[PDB]
C-alpha cells in the first residue's frame, strides 16, 4: 500500500507514569503568614 | 590603566596578525562588508 | 520615574531635554490621574484577583502543588501567595510611575539567578502572571486595560 | 583517479624504492580477490535499475518527502533523483573494481557538499538512500563481495556527512 | 533556405595519425546565414569547393525564407 | 599522497579520452558519441530533462553524413532546451564563462574576448552568439570537424589555466555567482 | 505562462518583444477573466470528475487493476487516483497561465524516467486522461470546453 | 505569417504546438474579416499619407530642404517620397498578416549598412514613419488602428 | 517554407505592386476554411502515437518485412521505420496548418528520393503504409478536414517515388 | 525566471493546494493591469533608442567623465554605457510585462557588483542614470503608466548599491 | 584528555611543555587501558542504568510525569531516556578521554539556556546525573568508582 | 597594452593635452636607448637555449625538486619546467624591447600565483631561478643593458613571492 518503513536513532520508553490528586486552594489562605 | 588604547601587532595568534592589516588598511566606512564573517572550522566537530 | 527616564539618556549625552521627551512628560501630566485611578482599582481587588488567578495558575500548571515540586500543603502555598502579592503591588507600584524602572529596580534584575538558586522553575511564574493577565483586563474599562495591561507586557516577556 | 594496481606503484614510485615485499603483499592480495570483483561487477549492471527501485521504495517513498512542500514533488527532480542515485550506484562499482575510494574524491566529491547546500535538498535522507543501496548490494551479489562493495558505500556517506 | 557544399580541404602544419577522410572531403549541409562564414573558413586553410547547389531550393524569392 | 595526486596536472587531463566520427556508418560507435555531445554540451545527462527524445531528428541526420559534428554541436546548443538550461537563470557575462567552458573547453581569452562576444549578445541574441563561437579559427585546428568539443587544458594566455579549474572544479549549478567577473586592467588607459 | 513563454523567446533573439507576441497577451488578459470563468468550476467540481475518472479508465484498461500489475488491490487505486489528482490540477494551472509551460516544470519533463523506474505504464496514465477528458467537457460549455479540451489533449500527446 | 512564426517555433523544439498557441491562431482567423479592413483604407488614402507626411518630415528636419541634403531635387525628393510608399505598403502585408515575419525580412534587416552606403540620415527615416503613424490612427476607429499601430512602432524601434 | 498567406504576399512583390481585390480573395479564402482546419490540429496531436501504432498494425506488424530479411527485422532499423512515420504525420500537420506543400520540401522531402534508394530502404512499404495512415485521420478529424489534409499527404507520395 | 501569475502557482503547489478565492484575486490584480501594460510596451519599445538618446544627454553628457579623465571619453567606452543604459532598459521591459522583479535578480544582478567593481566603472554615476531613465520614461508613456514602470527600477538601482 | 588540555595550558603559556606535565602524559597511557575497562562495564550494561535512575528518579522527583507538568505523557517522557543517554554516553567518552574536554564541549556550555526555552527544570537533571552517578558506580569496582564518580560530579558542578 | 611610448601617450591622453615638452624629452629617452634595448634583444634571442640550460644547472639541480617527489622530478613536469621558465625570458625581452614593465602583468603574472599555490610549484625555487637566470644574462648583454635586463626579472620575481 502505501507503508514508508524507516529506521531510526531515538526513544524506547517503558512506561512508568504514576499521576496524582489536584486540589483547589480556598481564595483566602493569609497572604501574609509565610514566616519570621 | 594609564595609556591610551593604540594600534599594536600581534604576533601570536595566528589570524590575530593579518586581520589587522586587512582591518587597518582600510579607512573608516570603507566597506559595508565586514572582513572576516568567523573562523574556518577545520574538521567535523569541535 | 518618566522625568528621571527622559533625563538618564539625555544626561548621558549631555544635553537638555528634548521636544520630543517633554510631551510625553507633557501628556502625563494630563493623563496620570487615570495611573491615580486603576491603582485604587487594583488596591479593592487585591485578594479577588489571586482568589482565582493563582487557582487559574493551578489549574494550567498542577507540577508545583503536587509531592515533588515545590508547593506543599497550606504554608508552602502561603508563601507563594505573600510572593503573588509581593508581585501585584509591584506593578501597581509601576502604573503610578508609569515606567518599566519602577518594577526594574525592585524585582526584574535579580529574577532569575534567585529563582534557580531557590529550585522554583522561572517559566512557571509567567503563567501566574498570564492568569493575572486575563482578569486584570476584565476588571478594567478596555482603554485603561490595553496600557495598564501593556504594562504588564515587559513583566511577561523578561520571566522567560 | 587511480587503482589499487597504481596506487601502490605509484606511492612506491614516489618514494624512489622498487617493489618491497610489503609492497608485494598488497598487489598479490589484488590478484587474490579480483576474480570475485569481476563477477561482482556483471551482477550491478544486470540489476542497476532494480537496486535503484529497492532503495527508494525502502527509504524515500510514500513519505513527506514526495508530498507538495518536499523537494521530491517536482517530476523534473524526481526523475534527476534516479538519475542521482544512479551515480552513486555505478562509482560504487568503480571503487570496487580499482578496490580504491580515490576516484570518490576526484569524481564524486570534488565539490559535492556545496551543491547540495545551494539547492538545499536534504543530506540524510540521500545518505539514507545509500544505506538502503548497501544491503540490496550485498543480497544480490553475495556477502563476501558485499562486506567489500559497502566500504565504498561508507566512504560516500563520511563525505556527505 | 540551405545549401549542400561539398569541398576538398588539406591541414598544413601537421601530420596526423587518425585518418581524417571525412576532414579532408566534405558532403555537409549548411544554412543561408552561416554560408557567409562557413565558405570563408575554407580559404583561410585555402580548401576548394566544387558543388554548392542549394538543396533547399525556392531561389529568388522574397519572403517566406 | 600529498606528492601523488597533489602535483600540478591533477591528473585527468591525460586520461580523459576524447571522441572522433570516422566511423557514420557504423551505428553503435555513432551512438557513444551522441551520448558524449550530450554530456559535454548540456554536460549533465539529457534523459531526465526532455518531454520525449528531442533532437532524433537531427541526430539522424548524423550518421547519414550530410551533416558533421560541427553542425550537431552548434545547432544542438542554438535549441531551445540550452536556452532554459543555461540562458535564463545566468548573467550574460556568465553565459561568456559558460558558453566557452562546453564549447571550445577553456575559459575566455582576454578582456576584448568579453567585449567581442558581449558586442554580439546584446546585438543578436544567443543565435549569433553561438555561431561566433565555432565558426572562429581558434575551435577550427585544435577540435577539427570530426571531434565532440572536450575540455582541454591551456598553458599560453596567463589566466586561461586557473580560470578553467574554477570553471571544472565545481559542478554543474554549484554557484550562482559568476567566477570571474572580468578581467583586471592594470594601469590608467 | 504565456508571457514566460515570450520572455525566453525574446532573450533568444535579445531584442524587445515583437507585436506579433504582444497581441497575444492582448487576447489573453481580456479573455483573463473569461479564462478564470472557466477552470473554477473545474476547482469546484473536484470529486466528479476524479470518482468517473478511475471507473471509466478500469474499463478501457482492466489488465492495471489485476495481479501484477503496479496498481493491485487497496493503496495502489488511490495513488493511482492521487497520481490522477495531481495531472487534474495542472490543467487548471495550464488555463489560468493561458499556456502549458508551468505544466511542463512541475508534471511533464521528467516523466520517462520515473515511470520508467515505477513500472507505471505511460501508455495507461494516458488513456486515463482521455477518460477524464469527456467528463470535463460536459461539465463547461461546448465552445467553453473546446479551448479546454485542448489542454489535456497536450498532455494526451506528452504522455503518448 | 502567425502560423510560418510558429510553425518554426514548433519545428525548433521538435514538437506538436502547443494549446497556448490554438488560442492565438483561433484569434486571428476570426478577427480576420475586420483585419482585411484595414488594408483596404490604405487603398484610396496611398496618395494621401505621403503627400502629408515626406513635407512633415522636411518641416520636422528641413537639414534634408537645403542644398547639401539627401532629398533634395526632383530625382531626390523622389527618392524618399517612393521609399515612404515602399514602407507603407511594406507593412500593410504585415496588418493582415498579424506579425512581423513579412516586414522584417524585405524591410528591416540589411538596413544600417545600406543606408550609410546610400548617405541617408537614419534618424530622418525613423522619424518619418513617427509622422506616417499618427494619421494612420486618425482614420481608423481607435482599437483597430491600436492594433494595427504597433507594426508602425515596430518599424520604428528596430531601425536604430 | 512559405504559407498560404505569405504566398500572395511573395507574388505581390515580384509583381511589386499593391495587392489588389482577386488577390484578397485568394487571402480571404483561407479565412473561411482557418477556423476548421485548426479544429484538425486539436484532435490530431492528442492521438498521435496511436495513428502510427495501428498503421503499424494494418499491414506492417505481421510482414515479410518484419520477419527475418525484409527492413524492420532488428530494433534499430526498426527505430529508423516508425521514426519517419511521426514525422510525416507531424509535418502533415505543418502543411495543413499553413494551406501550402512548400514546407516539407525542403524539410522533409529534400533527401528522401535517394536515400531510401541509397539505404536498401523499400519505399513500396513506406507508400502502403501511409495510405492505410490517411484514411484513418479522415475518421479520426472528421471528413470536411480530413480530405484538405490529403492533398497535402498525397503530395509526400508524388515526391517519395 | 516566472511570472507574477506563476508566484500564484507555485506558492500555491508548494503548499499542495488549488486555485483558491484569495489567490484568484491574486490574478484579478493582474488582469486589470496588463492591458495598460502592453499599451505601455509599444511605446518603450518604439522609443528604446529615443530614451536613452536623452537620458544621457540629461544627465550624463557635458561632465567630467565624457571628458578626458573620466570614462566615458573613448569610444570603446561610451560603447558600453550605450549598450549597458539600452539593456536595462530592455529587462525592465520584461520587468513591467511580468509584473516582477524575478528576471532581474537572476540575471542583471548577479555579477553587477562585481563586475563594475572590477571594471573601475562608478555606480554612483548609474544611479543618477536610471533615475534619470526613470525621469524620461514617464513624460512618454504617462505618469499613471510610469509608475508601474517606476518600481523596478528602484528594484535595479537598490541593487547596484 | 590531559594532551589537549596542557598544551592549551602550554601555548597560553608560549613555552614547551614542562616534564612535570609530561609525567601526567606519562603515567597516562599505562594506565589508560584500565580507564577503558570502566567504559565497556559503563556501555555494556548501558540498558540497566537508565532503567535503574529513571524509575528512581520519579520517586525521587515524580511531579515532571504529573499532567500539566513538562514531560508527561509516553512521547515526551521518552524523550527523557535519550535526554539522559545524551549525558552517559558523554560521562564515558571522558573516562576513555581522562579530562573533561570532551564534556564542557559538547554538553555543558549552553545547557541554561537551552533548557530553560525548552521549560525544563535544571535541577530535575541534575539530580538525573545524581541518579546515575550512585548507580553506575555500584556496578563498578571499588578504586574505579572514587576516578570515574568524579566526572560524574563534574557534571552535576556543570548545573551548579 | 601599456607601452613605454603608449605610456606618456595615454597620460598625455587624460589630461586631453598635447605632447608637452616634458612628455616629449621623456619620449626621446626612450629612443635615447633605442640601440641597447634592440641589440640586447638579438643576443639573448641568438642566445635563449643556452641561457636557460645554465640558469637550471646554477640553481635547481642536485636538490629535493630533481628526485623523487620533487616538483621537477619526472619528464613530463622537467620537461614543462624548461618551458614554464622559458616563458619568463621570452616576455622579458618583450618588457625590454617595450621598455615598460607593465606587459608582465597583462600577460605573465596575472593567474600566475593562483596556478602554483593550486599546483605544488615551489614558487621560491621559481624565483631563485629567474635570480640564477638574470646574473647570467647579464653577462651576455653587458652592463649597460644588464640593469634594464635586471629590472624586468624582478617585476617578474616580486609577482611571484
Ligand atoms: C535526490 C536523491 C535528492 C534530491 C535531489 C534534487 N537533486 C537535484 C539534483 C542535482 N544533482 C546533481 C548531482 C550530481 N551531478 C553530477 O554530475 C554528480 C557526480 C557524477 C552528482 C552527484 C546536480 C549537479 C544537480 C542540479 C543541477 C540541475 O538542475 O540539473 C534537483 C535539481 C535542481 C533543480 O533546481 O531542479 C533536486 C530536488 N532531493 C531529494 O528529494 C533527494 C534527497
Ligand atoms: C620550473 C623552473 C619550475 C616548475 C614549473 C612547472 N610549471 C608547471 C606548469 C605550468 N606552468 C604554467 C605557466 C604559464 N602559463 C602562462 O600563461 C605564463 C605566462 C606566459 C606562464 C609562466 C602553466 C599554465 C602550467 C600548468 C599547465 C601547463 O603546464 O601548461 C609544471 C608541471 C605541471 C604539468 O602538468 O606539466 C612544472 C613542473 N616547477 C618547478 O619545480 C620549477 C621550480
Ligand atoms: C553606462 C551608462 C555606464 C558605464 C558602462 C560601462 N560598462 C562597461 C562594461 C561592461 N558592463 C558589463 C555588464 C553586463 N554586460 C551585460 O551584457 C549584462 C547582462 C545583460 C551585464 C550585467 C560587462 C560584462 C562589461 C564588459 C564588456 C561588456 O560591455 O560586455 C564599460 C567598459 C569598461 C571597460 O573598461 O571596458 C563601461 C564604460 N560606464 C559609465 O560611465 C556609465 C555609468
Ligand atoms: C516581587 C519581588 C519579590 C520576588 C520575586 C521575591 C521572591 C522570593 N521568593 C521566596 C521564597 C519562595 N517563593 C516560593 C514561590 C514559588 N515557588 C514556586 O515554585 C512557584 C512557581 C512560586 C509560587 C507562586 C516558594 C515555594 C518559596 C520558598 C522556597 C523554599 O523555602 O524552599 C523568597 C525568600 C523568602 C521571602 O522573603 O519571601 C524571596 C525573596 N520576593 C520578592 O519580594
Ligand atoms: C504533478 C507531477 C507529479 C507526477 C506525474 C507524480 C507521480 C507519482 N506517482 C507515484 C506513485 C504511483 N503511481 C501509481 C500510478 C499508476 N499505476 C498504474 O498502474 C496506473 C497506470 C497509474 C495511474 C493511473 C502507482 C501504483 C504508484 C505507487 C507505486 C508503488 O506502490 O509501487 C509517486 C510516488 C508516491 C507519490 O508521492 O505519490 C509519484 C511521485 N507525482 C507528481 O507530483
Ligand atoms: C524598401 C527597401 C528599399 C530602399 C531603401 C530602396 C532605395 C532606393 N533609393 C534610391 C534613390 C535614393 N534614395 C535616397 C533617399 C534619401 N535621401 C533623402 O534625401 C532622404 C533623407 C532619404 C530617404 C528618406 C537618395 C539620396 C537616393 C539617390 C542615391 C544617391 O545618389 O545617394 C533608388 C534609385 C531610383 C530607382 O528606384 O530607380 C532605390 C532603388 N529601394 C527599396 O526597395
Ligand atoms: C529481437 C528484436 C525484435 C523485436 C523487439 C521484434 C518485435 C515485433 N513484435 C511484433 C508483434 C508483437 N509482439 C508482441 C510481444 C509482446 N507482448 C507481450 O505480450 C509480451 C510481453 C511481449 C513478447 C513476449 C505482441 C503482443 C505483438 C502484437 C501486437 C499487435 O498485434 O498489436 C512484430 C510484428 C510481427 C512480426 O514479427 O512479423 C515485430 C516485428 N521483432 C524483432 O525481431
Ligand atoms: C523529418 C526529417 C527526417 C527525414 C525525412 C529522415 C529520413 C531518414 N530515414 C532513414 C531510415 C529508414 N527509413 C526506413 C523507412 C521505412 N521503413 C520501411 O520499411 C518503409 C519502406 C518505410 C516506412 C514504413 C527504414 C527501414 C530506415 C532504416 C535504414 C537503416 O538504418 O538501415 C534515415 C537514415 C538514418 C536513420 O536510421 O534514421 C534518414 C535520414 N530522417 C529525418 O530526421
Ligand atoms: C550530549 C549533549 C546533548 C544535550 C544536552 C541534548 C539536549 C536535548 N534535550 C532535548 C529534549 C528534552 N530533554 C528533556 C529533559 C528531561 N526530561 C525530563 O522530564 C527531565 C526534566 C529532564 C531529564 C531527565 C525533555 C522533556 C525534552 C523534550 C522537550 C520537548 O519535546 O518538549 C532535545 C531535543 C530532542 C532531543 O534530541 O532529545 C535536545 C537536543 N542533546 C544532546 O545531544
Amino acid at each position: 500500500r502505501f507503508v514508508p518503513q524507516e529506521k531510526q536513532p531515538k526513544a524506547g520508553d517503558p512506561a512508568n507514569f504514576l499521576a496524582m490528586a489536584k486540589q483547589v486552594s480556598r481564595p483566602a489562605n493569609t497572604v501574609t503568614r509565610v514566616a519570621l | 590603566e594609564d595609556t591610551v588604547p593604540y594600534r599594536r601587532f600581534p604576533t601570536l595568534p595566528a589570524a590575530n596578525f593579518p586581520n589587522t592589516e586587512l582591518l587597518y588598511n582600510q579607512l573608516t566606512k570603507q566597506n559595508d562588508e565586514l572582513v572576516v564573517p568567523s573562523f574556518e572550522p577545520v574538521l567535523a566537530n569541535d | 520615574s518618566i522625568v528621571t527616564k527622559s533625563i538618564v539618556n539625555a544626561d548621558a549625552e549631555a544635553r537638555y531635554l528634548s521636544p520630543g521627551e517633554l510631551d510625553r512628560i507633557k501628556s502625563f501630566v494630563t493623563s496620570g490621574e487615570r495611573r491615580v485611578r486603576i491603582a485604587e482599582t487594583m488596591t479593592g481587588a487585591r485578594e479577588r484577583i489571586i482568589k482565582e488567578a493563582g487557582n487559574q495558575l493551578f489549574q494550567k500548571r498542577p507540577d508545583v502543588v503536587s509531592p515533588g515540586g515545590n508547593a506543599y500543603g497550606e504554608e508552602m502555598t502561603a508563601t507563594c501567595l505573600r510572593d503573588l502579592d509581593y508581585y501585584l503591588r509591584l506593578i501597581t507600584y509601576g502604573i503610578v510611575a508609569g515606567d518599566v524602572t519602577p518594577i526594574e529596580e525592585i524585582g526584574v534584575v535579580g529574577v532569575r539567578e534567585m529563582y534557580k538558586s531557590l529550585g522554583t522553575p522561572i517559566e512557571a511564574v509567567a503563567e501566574g502572571v498570564r492568569a493575572m493577565k486575563s482578569v486584570a483586563t476584565s476588571l478594567l474599562s478596555g482603554e485603561d486595560a490595553a496600557e495598564a495591561g501593556a504594562y504588564f507586557d515587559y513583566l511577561i516577556g523578561a520571566m522567560s | 583517479m587511480q587503482d589499487a594496481i597504481t596506487s601502490v606503484i605509484n606511492s612506491s614510485d614516489v618514494q624512489g624504492k622498487y617493489l618491497d615485499a610489503s609492497a608485494i603483499q598488497k598487489l598479490k592480495a589484488y590478484f587474490a580477490t579480483g576474480e570475485l570483483r569481476v563477477r561482482a561487477a556483471t551482477t550491478i549492471s544486470a540489476n542497476a535499475a532494480n537496486i535503484v527501485k529497492e532503495a527508494v521504495a525502502k527509504s524515500l517513498l510514500y513519505s513527506d518527502i514526495t508530498r507538495p512542500g518536499g523537494n521530491m514533488y517536482t517530476t523534473r527532480r524526481y526523475a534527476a533523483c534516479i538519475r542521482d542515485l544512479d551515480y552513486y550506484l555505478r562509482y560504487a562499482t568503480y571503487a570496487m573494481l580499482a578496490g580504491d575510494p580515490s576516484i570518490l574524491d576526484e569524481r564524486v566529491l570534488n565539490g559535492l557538499k556545496e551543491t547540495y547546500n545551494s539547492l538545499g535538498v536534504p543530506i540524510g535522507a540521500t545518505v539514507q538512500a545509500i544505506q538502503a543501496m548497501k544491503e540490496v548490494t550485498a543480497g544480490l551479489v553475495g556477502a563476501d563481495a558485499g562486506k567489500e562493495m559497502g566500504i565504498y558505500f561508507d566512504y560516500i556517506c563520511s563525505g556527505l556527512s | 533556405r540551405s545549401f549542400k557544399v561539398t569541398a576538398c580541404v588539406p591541414s598544413q602544419t601537421r601530420i596526423r595519425t587518425q585518418r581524417e577522410l571525412q576532414n579532408t572531403y566534405f558532403t555537409k549541409l549548411v544554412p543561408y546565414d552561416n554560408w557567409f562564414r562557413e565558405q570563408q573558413r575554407i580559404m583561410k586553410m585555402g580548401g576548394k569547393i566544387v558543388k554548392v547547389e542549394l538543396a533547399t531550393g525556392k531561389p529568388g524569392t522574397n519572403t517566406g525564407l | 599522497i600529498d606528492n601523488q595526486i597533489k602535483q600540478g596536472v591533477n591528473k585527468r587531463r591525460e586520461q580523459s579520452k576524447v571522441f572522433k566520427l570516422t566511423n557514420v556508418t557504423d551505428k553503435v560507435a555513432l551512438q557513444t558519441t551522441i551520448g558524449a555531445i550530450y554530456r559535454q554540451i548540456f554536460e549533465r545527462d539529457i534523459d531526465p530533462y526532455v518531454t520525449k527524445k528531442e533532437f532524433t531528428a537531427l541526430e539522424s541526420k548524423l550518421g547519414n553524413g550530410e551533416i558533421t559534428v560541427k553542425e550537431f554541436v552548434e545547432a544542438l546548443g542554438a535549441s531551445a532546451l540550452y536556452i532554459r538550461e543555461f540562458y535564463t537563470p545566468y548573467p550574460n557575462t556568465k553565459v561568456i564563462e559558460l558558453g566557452t567552458k562546453h564549447f571550445l573547453g577553456r575559459a575566455p581569452l582576454n578582456q576584448a574576448e568579453i567585449r567581442k562576444y558581449n558586442q554580439i549578445l546584446a546585438s543578436q541574441g544567443l543565435k549569433a552568439f553561438i555561431g561566433a563561437m565555432v565558426n572562429s579559427m581558434e575551435y577550427a585546428q585544435v577540435f577539427g570537424e570530426d571531434t565532440v568539443p572536450y575540455r582541454r587544458f591551456p598553458t599560453l594566455p596567463a589566466a586561461n589555466f586557473p580560470n578553467t579549474e574554477l570553471l571544472y572544479n565545481q559542478l554543474t549549478k554549484q554557484n550562482d555567482e559568476l567566477v570571474v567577473p572580468s578581467f583586471e586592467p592594470v594601469l590608467a588607459n
